[PDB]
């Protein structure tokens, strides 16, 4: 009965873990989001429609507009490390946080 | 600390011992909802609450809210949510959560578990 403003399981919040020998660029990381939300919907064209924030320093993970069960199809992927729902950090403007991705525009936040 | 923090800080408290669970989740709610900003205090009373609820999608949902924001490092918040994954019979989650942490033993962690199960 209780949840989060803004979490309705149908976005989510991927957050991964990279290596340190060498730790990715940003760029990199970004790309990494992206390749995984594509191996899990099947293309890149998708995963760029649904990724719509990240974050490579607060936290290394993407945030997502998919539904529940596709969301659990992330879980023991590579550098998966948490598979959960999304909230607003900014309940009055409805804003989930991180920096923007708007089809592949990066916005900062 | 601000006023109004310290104020539902202390009723989501005062609720959680009375063992009226579900109401300290309801104010915690309305905290978020109304834009006041928990603290590691506010985080650590509503996931033992979550713990002794066996509310689990919640917890999950401040997982990822501790997450995006900068809680996570806190001491306070992960030994909060390493509970709350123990209690709810997830003892993988709390591991990683352990993992994650720079004490608390793992063999606590364990025995909250299993004393759950």
């Amino acid at each position: 009965t209780i949840m989060l403003p803004g979490s309705d399981y149908n976005h989510w919040l991927i957050v991964m873990e990279f290596p340190k020998d060498p730790a990715p660029s940003r760029d990199q990381m970004i790309d990494t989001y992206l390749n995984t939300l594509a191996t899990v919907l099947g293309s890149m064209e998708e995963a760029k429609k649904n990724m719509y924030a990240f974050s490579t320093t607060t936290y290394t993970g993407f945030q997502c507009t998919i539904d529940e069960e596709t969301s659990e199809k992330f879980k023991g992927l590579p550098g998966v490390l948490w598979v959960l729902p999304d909230s607003y950090i900014d309940v009055k403007n409805k804003d989930y946080g991180g920096d923007k991705y708007i089809n592949g525009e990066i916005i900062p936040s | 600390v601000a006023p109004t923090v310290v104020t539902y800080n202390a009723l989501i408290d005062g609720l959680c011992k009375a063992g009226k669970l579900d109401e300290a989740l309801k104010l915690f709610e309305e905290m978020v909802e109304k834009g006041i900003k928990p603290d590691e205090f506010t985080f650590s009373s509503v996931l033992k609450a979550c713990a002794r609820l066996g509310a689990l999608e919640l917890g999950k949902q401040i997982h990822g809210y501790v997450i995006k924001s900068g809680f996570e490092s806190n001491v306070v918040v992960y030994n909060a949510l390493i509970d709350m994954y123990s209690k709810c019979g997830l003892l993988e989650e709390a591991r990683k959560v352990f993992d994650e942490m720079p004490e608390l033993t793992y063999r606590r962690v364990v025995e909250s578990y299993c004393r759950a199960k």
